[PDB]
């Protein structure tokens, strides 16, 4: 069966009240009461936290609650900590001892001003070049919330083949990091006389540059 | 205090079969039941199937139907996964996780609910070959440096399989390190980089070396960075 259909992400400050919604069909969410929720922090297990739509296991906060309308199951977790701040995921059964998960949610914990983002660019090593490769890695750090879009230019035009961006991961300091590749030839990486790494965060860009 | 303890990480090339065990502590098996949950690398959770030892034959999700199976051994309290004919997407994390999708009292457990999970199992399936990374020297630059700091790093690229540790100056260097995940190539093949940035007042006194070691192919490069 298709997964339950669950907001990508969602957000809010310490304190403040958020809910995650779960729609189904009539033969699994809005048939039966028995929508689980499971909590799963990065690199860890999923945990049970909610059963039976709004049934909390021994142990679980109240600050968590569940509900449910037609075939529309909904998280609620009412002063948001971070602790909250973890992958969110929906689960009904199907029928015939058979469950369907959620997509997931993500659920932020602005509990942080905004930081923004430091580029450097680094141009293919010589090293690299002498193994008949050439790289370019964009290096993009301290950013506050963890969101950013890597856009590659050569001369001014776009460039998307060949580029590998990892998603953004929390750094010692509590602010995000990511890193982006052009993975290129050094002939091709010779046949353009500027290239620029342009990283857009809450609405403003950063744009470095390197040249062979 | 029930605890699932699950087998051990695997790499395996296409075509072949997978095999997973689940063992139970602090309960016995026969009152449960268990439920497996895979997890592709940086996407969602999949339910995959549910095995009752005590209800009979076990049920699987239909996309798993004619590939995957679930036994149970009672007496060791430990259940099996075992899924063939294995494709580069079936790379994921496996949970087992105990379960009763049963109207029928739940025994220590919660119905229709997976209250206890195990810690995964990560399976790898590629075609490709175990290879040691190339370290690539991420040198320091005017571009790089702005208000007496500066950012220099190592390339790793080029490996099979994960992981790789990276450190700086065999673990003395640790303030202003980052190193980020890896990026699954069209290779087949691993690269992450990791950075530290650095006073640009010691770019000329302090050397800045990256050991990186990668142990299924037991390679260990240490790279000055200048």
């Amino acid at each position: 069966q298709s997964a339950l259909t669950q907001p990508r992400s969602v957000s809010g400050s310490p304190g403040q009240s958020v809910t995650i919604s779960c729609t189904g069909t009539s033969n699994d969410v809005g048939y039966y009461d028995h929508v689980s929720w499971y909590q799963q922090h990065p690199g860890k297990a999923p945990k049970f936290i909610i059963y039976d739509v709004s049934k909390r296991p021994s142990g679980v906060p109240d600050r968590f609650s569940g509900s449910k309308s037609d075939n529309t199951a909904s998280l609620t977790i009412s002063g948001l900590q971070a602790e909250d701040e973890a992958d969110y995921y929906c689960c009904s059964f199907a029928g015939s001892y058979t469950y369907v998960f959620g997509t997931g949610t993500k659920v932020t914990v602005l509990g942080q001003p905004k930081a923004n983002p430091t580029v450097t660019l680094f141009p293919p090593s010589s090293e690299e070049l002498q193994a008949n490769k050439a790289t370019l890695v964009c290096l993009i750090s301290d950013f506050y919330p963890g969101a950013v879009t890597v856009a590659w230019k050569a001369d001014g035009s776009p460039v998307k083949a060949g580029v590998e961006t990892t998603k953004p991961s929390k750094q010692s300091n509590n602010k995000y990091a990511a890193s982006s590749y052009l993975s290129l030839t050094p002939e091709q990486w010779k046949s353009h006389r500027s290239y620029s790494c342009q990283v857009t965060h809450e609405g403003s860009t950063v744009e470095k540059t390197v040249a062979p | 205090q029930v605890q699932l303890v699950q087998s051990g990480a695997e790499v395996k090339k296409p075509g072949s079969s997978l095999k997973v065990s689940c063992k139970v502590s602090g309960g016995n098996l026969r009152s449960y039941g268990i439920s497996w949950v895979r997890q592709a690398p940086g996407q969602g959770l999949e339910w995959m199937g549910v095995i009752i030892p005590i209800f009979g034959t076990p049920t699987y999700a239909q996309k798993f139907q004619g590939r995957v199976t679930l036994a149970a051994d009672d007496s060791n309290n430990i259940v099996f996964m075992e899924l063939s004919s294995l494709r580069s997407e079936d790379t994921a994390v496996y949970y087992c996780a105990r379960d009763w999708p049963s109207i029928t009292v739940a025994v220590d457990a919660t119905n229709y609910g997976m209250d206890v999970w195990g810690q995964g199992t990560l399976v790898t399936v590629s075609s490709a070959s175990f290879k040691g990374p190339s370290v690539f020297p991420l040198a320091p630059s005017s571009k790089s440096t702005s208000g007496g700091t500066a950012a220099l790093g190592c390339l790793v690229k080029d490996y099979f399989p994960e992981p790789v540790t990276v450190s700086w100056n065999s673990g003395a260097l640790t303030s202003g390190v980052h190193t980020f995940p890896a990026v699954l190539q069209s290779s087949g093949l691993y690269s992450l980089s990791s950075v530290v940035t650095v006073p640009s007042s010691s770019l000329g006194t302090q050397t800045y070396i990256c050991n990186v070691n990668h142990k299924p192919s037991n390679t260990k490069v240490d790279k000055k960075v200048e």
